């Protein structure tokens, strides 16, 4: 068994809200506590909720993308790119927004997993270890992965401020 | 050829030219050129820094709190001293006062570096100029033992021990793989130690090579690692916990016990191995108490160091005295001010840099580091220097002057300053040393004197270590544990614009960092480093620096083998990455 | 028996890597030099200078051509035709290339030779370049760190001598044995990290109990090295243990990765001091502007 | 000169491991402790006098320096067989202990033996071995547990008491806060693996060869207070976990009877980040794979 | 057993600190003097005067050299060669240095000895200088306040006698026990501060209900001392409790920190009820005015 099609959107939103709130505090952690670190795991739980929200998010996102593809794009190699451009200068800047949004999510996954699979996951995560070499090729290290990952989160939050105001503008 | 008069010297570049490139058994990259007359005497000397990195440029725009970490990498040999200067400077600019323990620990870090740096230089750098390593193969172990035991209390002196050392060396060479000893100057007539003294020396070289690693454990406790320990603006990051839960995660009694154990061992090695060896080289190389005087009987400089009163850099606080002497007038030790635009200035008219007017010197607050490699005609091409044109630009080192005077800095300089300021401990110490050598006080102002003063400094520093440690422990007994001031850590608390100076005495002499902060970022960062002073090129007056002065009038027994040049230069303990940064 | 010939050259450097090498506790640097290898050229330690030093260099690389190990400390500058670093009146890069040509393998000591280190930081006045950007036809073992751990340096040396082979390396050319894991993967303060127990300002109660230094900017989480296990100077300590966060000194371009004291750091390809919060919050406030202007 | 503080070191039922540990001290060396910090006036293991000469020393010290000496106690008294399970000078050891404690200013209880009872007190405690604090009730007793305690911890506690002229601050159990304030598990360099859910499952597996956590091999780190993970053993060379064996819990009361050493600790929170998130991912990947029809 | 010798000297001061000391409720100053220490020199209380007093001074610092505690009230003036404060025809600073030289530790009583206090305020006519600027080679325990709390003074004394050690101190040399926290962090009026409930003028309704004195210039938020917990004169009161804001009298250079009746700066302040009352009326007025009932 499964459910209605809007479940697989409210999920992503739930995942998104969690990956943001948690990922935020992985980089700018909450105030410090004090006790006996045997019985305390606050930061560890934030990271855990993050990685596994990122698991769910990743699965849902990829199935949700697989269908839009199979179904022609949306509506029920740079040619199409250069042509998207001519008709693009005349709602055409709103599609490129929803597209950029799904492009970010995938970037947040490629980068997010490069970090997660690092300490020798040694299985199906083998490709993500090109992302690392790439950032090294850039003349950087895995710290840059963290930085670009944190940036992606802010960029997503930008669309969300737009996409939310744009939706609430459908309070006709 | 050109001919001219400066500071009592005749600078004459006629005659034969000699090139020593690379200068080895120094830090970094140096090129030296000389001219000798028909008698084989040096009539012209050229000091050339053959490297540049540009830290002053790299520090532009960065966070003042990060500065120490960048500048520390100016030099891995005098590791830590630039970081000390940097935190001094930034704390001067912002107006930060560090806790007592933080100051004591910083003094310990400096003292530790003095002990380590002096020791390694004596044996691993300068040592083979005086010790004929291959001649040690001809020594009698039993006699070597008797010599060693006549000079020191040190336990490691058995005939069997020297025999073992001699055998290890003999085996080592019998393979033709002489390594670091290959193509040396062994058998040079200036090698004056008897075979037994060479064996003793070489054994101690090995002992020093081993033991130097232990000294820096003090840096590892308080600064995490060596080379390049860690520091913070506002004090030190090594929080102290003696008597409370979690002391395992801080500097505790056990950590302090380790520090105490290193201090004892360090003073013991310096006093009974290095000191007697320095004294021994003195006994066998007395003519060198009259060679390589240079500027040391004319102009010497010290900023002073080791503030014993926290945040007080005045005369009542610095345990190592500061001051300047010019024109050989050692009877008036002049006060030094690093803010005064009239005192410290740098000239680039003979260096590979650009000024709006290269005929004037710039105080570091007005400093400019604009590098341009422009050698002029160098009897070669631009990538094939056969001879530096010492008339024009010939070095990556700036030319520092104090009130227009060329100065010598370092252990000898400091000793003279302290001596003539009437520091009782210093006076007594120096007179004893010279009395033992049956030399006048003047004998210190020489190539030999530099080496002697360095050794004496190591002994001074080792003594100081224990002093500082005791000060720390007294604070701890009194419940004074604070190691940092956090109050003005946040850039929001800083003045919008401010500037400061950080100074201390590095192993090689007077060090200064000049820093200007604007809007929480570094607007200016200029460094004048001890070897910058000593290895300085000429100025618009044609005045020569410490190295060039010291090499003047020097007799060479064989010019195809620059042993006398090496002896004098090495006596300064050149650090070229420091000089150029 | 004969020992393997080693040529140790120096480019732009602070000589910290050489200094580290002689700190080795086991084996002692003394025993390495005397018994394990033949240190045939090394400016810092050799007796010969000038033309005598040059003769040694040419003689070693010629007589032991294709058989010696080249150890490289520092890096070559490309600026001013290479004359930012001059050796025997010529650009250091020529020496490097000449030495590399006859080497059977090359050791890149420290962050300098591996990556570029401090002189290569913005704006790299001299165009300091890591060795592997210049020498592309030789096996290069990167042993990064500023400097690397003394006993790591010697362990790598003893490995190559004893096992007569190069150590296995990661995709970056670093030996897996000491650089296969991150500091954060073996840091004794991890218990505090995961508990959310952090030092917030220097010398607070948290610092006095040895709490995690993540909020003080520790770059342990992204830095591969052995410091948290092997430790420094005969296992006495390492940066974090003495209360300062890891700077990331073993990592490529760590100098230009923002403040050492901040979690969110400079993105070089995007301005002078623009970080992910800078660029990110600017974009968030710019949409809020559009979203509130249009809504009136 | 200066007199040193008189120290009387007595031995009950023990293995003499604590005395051995004491002389392992790296800083200060045991030699210097004996020479300069204290006056070790009685100690069966080291003293020249035996028999009636030893008895005379004992009597003379505790009488002359009555109320002014420190009593160090290694081992513990047996209550069984009227105390004749441990006989000193033809009398029950407990009589010696009581006589020594009556004149002491303060008592140091070396090791788990004196602190708790250790191995001889394990089920069924044939001799009724009893910790010192159960016998002596009117004197300050500083418990320095461990089997044995860390050498440098022992000397540090001694140097503390000499230098600062006072007893170290203690928990409710009498252990010095300085070294027993935290758990092994809270300063263990393998926490990263614990926290990730990366465990050794059997000896010398790939996990063990990478130095993964030993929680599932029975490590009692999570319930053991000691300094082994920070201070470390034998001049900071190693500690049990670092050399691949889990903590036995040897600093803790009755640790011998807390089940097998290879049995997992209980009531310790443990939820791995990567272990949980790997499960969450496959659970979701497998739910989808089932619905699509590419199950297995 | 003999009692620890204490030498109590006086520089430029008001004798407020000596007065405070004798206010001690527990232990009584009487019992401190008879049973806990040996107050061997103290100009205010000793019988001997002139040459007799000088003889006592010399005898104590000689006989008990290296073993006595030096208690310092007031401070030395550097102006006029030190002759702004004259003791036995000579500058007080000479007696200070002499007494310091033989002391094992120095207690700097009050703001005067610790910092400078009122005489060091602008323009410091006599160049009054705190003890730690003059004596640099001795442990100095600063016990600031004008004067310090009587029972804090005696508690510090009893600590050093009973525990035979100096109290742990901050980086400023203040005993952590009584100076580790700010007045504002233990003030019984913090509820009002946090609510935004302030006295605005003297004897208003807010003052008669014991509201916060932040707006009346209370320097509590920047002052380290124990007045809000230990309180004054056997726990009877402290400045804020009797309706006056903290002057900051335990802090360095507090006399020159602007008027006492001027608000303190860079202290975060955001009321709970003062903010929520504002958000409410902003919303209610936007609403009531739209409906039409602005009246
Ligand atoms: C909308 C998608 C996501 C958002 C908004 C998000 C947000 C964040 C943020 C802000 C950080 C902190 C970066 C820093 O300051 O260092 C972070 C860390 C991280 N994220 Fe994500 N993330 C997302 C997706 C993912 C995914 C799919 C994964 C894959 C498992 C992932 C794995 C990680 C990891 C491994 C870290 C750092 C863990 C650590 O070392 O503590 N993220 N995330
Ligand atoms: S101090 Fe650094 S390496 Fe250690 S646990 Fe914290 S972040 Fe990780
Ligand atoms: S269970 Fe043991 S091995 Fe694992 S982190 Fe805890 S103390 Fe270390
Ligand atoms: S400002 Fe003054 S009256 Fe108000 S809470 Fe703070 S200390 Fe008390
Ligand atoms: N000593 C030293 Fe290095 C130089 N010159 C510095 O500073
Ligand atoms: S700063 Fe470098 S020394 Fe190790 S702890 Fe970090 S890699
Ligand atoms: S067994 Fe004992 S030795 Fe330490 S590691 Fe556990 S407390
Ligand atoms: S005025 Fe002084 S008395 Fe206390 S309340 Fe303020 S510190
Ligand atoms: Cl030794
Ligand atoms: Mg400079
Ligand atoms: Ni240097």
């Amino acid at each position: 068994f499964e459910a209605p099609v809007r479940i697989w959107h409210w999920l992503t939103v739930l995942c998104m809200a969690v990956l943001m709130v948690t990922g935020y505090f992985i980089g700018k952690p909450l105030p410090s506590v004090s006790g006996e670190a045997t019985y305390l795991f606050y930061m560890g739980y934030i990271r855990l909720i993050h990685f596994s929200a990122g698991m769910v998010f990743t699965v849902v996102l990829l199935m949700r993308i697989y269908w839009a593809f199979v179904g022609n794009r949306y509506s029920r190699s740079w040619w199409q790119g250069v042509w998207y451009e001519i008709r693009w200068y005349l709602n055409p800047i709103a599609q490129a927004a929803m597209f950029g949004y799904f492009l970010m999510s995938v970037f947040m996954i490629i980068t997010g997993f490069a970090l997660y699979s690092e300490h020798s996951q040694y299985a199906i995560f083998a490709p993500f270890r090109y992302v690392v070499e790439f950032f090294y090729w850039t003349g950087g290290n895995s710290m840059d992965i963290h930085s670009w990952h944190r940036l992606g989160m802010w960029l997503i939050g930008a669309f969300v401020i737009g996409h939310v105001y744009m939706a609430l503008r459908e309070d006709i | 050829s050109t001919q001219y008069e400066t500071q009592g010297y005749t600078i004459n570049n006629a005659g034969r030219r000699l090139v020593v490139d690379p200068i080895t058994r120094i830090e970094g990259h140096m090129r030296c050129e000389v001219n000798i007359n028909d008698q084989n005497v040096i009539t012209n000397a050229v000091s050339c820094g053959t490297m540049f990195r540009g830290l002053e440029i790299i520090l532009q725009g960065r966070d003042p709190r990060d500065a120490w970490a960048f500048v520390e990498r100016i030099c891995g040999v005098c590791t830590g001293v630039h970081a000390l200067a940097s935190v001094y400077a930034i704390e001067d600019a912002i107006g930060i006062k560090v806790p007592d323990n933080a100051n004591i620990i910083r003094n310990i870090m400096l003292a530790t570096l003095w002990c380590h740096d002096h020791l390694v230089h004596f044996y691993q750098l300068a040592g083979m100029d005086w010790i004929d390593v291959l001649d040690a193969l001809k020594a009698d172990p039993r006699k070597t033992s008797e010599l060693a035991q006549s000079l020191s209390s040190w336990p490691k002196s058995s005939p069997g021990y020297f025999f073992d050392v001699q055998n290890r060396l003999k085996k080592f060479v019998e393979g033709g793989q002489l390594g670091i000893f290959r193509n040396g100057y062994w058998g040079h007539p200036q090698y004056k130690l008897p075979p037994e003294a060479n064996l003793m020396g070489f054994a101690h070289y090995l002992e020093a090579l081993d033991f130097q690693r232990e000294i820096v454990k003090i840096h590892a406790v308080f600064g995490g690692k060596n080379p390049h320990p860690n520091w913070i603006v506002g004090g030190m990051p090594c929080a102290i916990n003696i008597d409370e839960s979690g002391a395992v995660g801080a500097v505790n009694m056990e950590r302090l016990n380790l520090v105490q154990s290193i201090i004892t061992r360090t003073a013991d090695f310096i006093n009974n191995v290095m000191i007697p060896d320095a004294l021994a080289i003195g006994q066998f190389n007395k003519p060198w108490s009259e060679i390589g005087t240079g500027l040391s009987d004319k102009c010497v400089l010290s900023y002073g160091a080791f503030p014993d009163i926290a945040n007080d850099f005045g005369e009542k606080s610095l345990l190592m005295p500061g001051g300047a002497v010019i024109n050989g007038d050692f009877n008036n030790v002049l006060p030094v001010d690093l803010v005064d635009p009239q005192q410290v200035q740098e000239f680039v008219d003979h260096a590979w840099y650009r000024y709006p007017n290269d005929q004037v010197g710039r105080h570091p607050f007005d400093g400019i580091t604009d590098p341009w490699y422009n050698p002029g005609d160098v009897k070669g091409s631009d990538t094939n220097i056969q001879q530096l044109n010492e008339q024009e630009r010939y070095s990556w080192i700036k030319a520092p002057r104090w009130r227009g005077n060329a100065m010598e800095v370092g252990p000898l300089a400091r000793t003279l300053i302290a001596y003539h300021k009437g520091d009782a401990a210093t006076v007594e110490s120096v007179d004893r040393m010279m009395s033992a050598l049956n030399l006048p006080l003047s004998g210190i102002q020489s190539t030999l004197g530099r080496i002697l003063c360095r050794a004496h400094e190591a002994q001074w520093a080792a003594g100081k270590l224990q002093y500082f440690f005791d000060k720390l422990m007294t604070n701890l007994k009194n419940g004074n544990l604070a190691t940092a001031s956090t109050e003005k850590w946040e850039p929001a608390t800083w003045p919008t614009e401010c500037r400061g100076v950080g100074f201390t005495e590095a192993p090689r002499g007077a060090l200064g960092h000049w820093a200007a902060i604007r809007d929480g970022k570094i607007d200016l960062y200029q460094c004048v480093v001890p070897t910058t002073w000593n290895a300085s090129p000429r100025d618009p007056k044609g005045q020569i620096g410490a190295y060039e002065a010291a090499l003047m009038n020097t007799k060479m027994a064989i010019p195809e083998q620059p042993l006398e040049i090496l002896r004098t230069l090495h006596s300064f303990d050149p650090c070229l990455a420091c000089s150029t940064h | 028996k004969p020992r393997i010939p080693v040529v140790w050259i120096h480019g732009l450097e602070c000589t910290g890597c050489t200094e580290s090498f002689i700190r080795s506790a086991h084996p002692l640097a003394k025993d390495v030099i005397l018994s394990l290898i033949s240190l045939d050229y090394d400016d810092t330690l050799m007796a010969a200078a000038g033309t005598q030093a040059e003769e040694v260099f040419e003689d070693i690389i010629t007589q032991y051509n294709g058989k010696y190990i080249l150890a490289v400390e520092g890096n070559p500058p490309l600026g001013e035709q290479g004359m930012f670093c001059i050796s025997s009146g010529r650009p250091f890069i020529e020496k490097l290339k000449r030495a590399a040509a006859g080497a059977s393998a090359i050791i890149a000591w420290g962050t300098c030779a591996s990556w570029g280190c401090v002189q290569a930081a913005r704006p790299n006045p001299t165009q300091a370049t890591p060795i592997d950007k210049v020498i592309t036809d030789k096996p290069i073992i990167k042993v990064p760190g500023c400097p690397p751990i003394p006993d790591v340096m010697s362990a790598i040396i003893t490995y190559m001598v004893t096992f007569d082979r190069l150590p296995d390396v990661d995709r970056m050319g670093r030996p897996l044995m000491f650089y296969g894991q991150r500091i954060h993967d073996k840091c004794y303060r991890r218990a505090h990290f995961d508990a959310g127990e952090f030092v917030q300002s220097w010398d607070d109660d948290a610092a006095r109990k040895g709490y995690c230094l993540y909020k003080m900017g520790c770059k342990g989480p992204t830095t591969y090295n052995a410091c948290s296990s092997t430790r420094w100077n005969d296992g006495v300590s390492f940066p974090i243990q003495s209360g300062h966060g890891c700077l990331g000194c073993a990592e490529n371009g760590f100098w230009d990765r923002g403040s050492f004291y901040s979690r969110v750091v400079d993105i070089p390809q995007m301005g002078t001091h623009s970080t992910a919060d800078t660029v990110g919050l600017t974009a968030l406030g710019v949409v809020a502007a559009a979203v509130g202007v249009h809504a009136v």
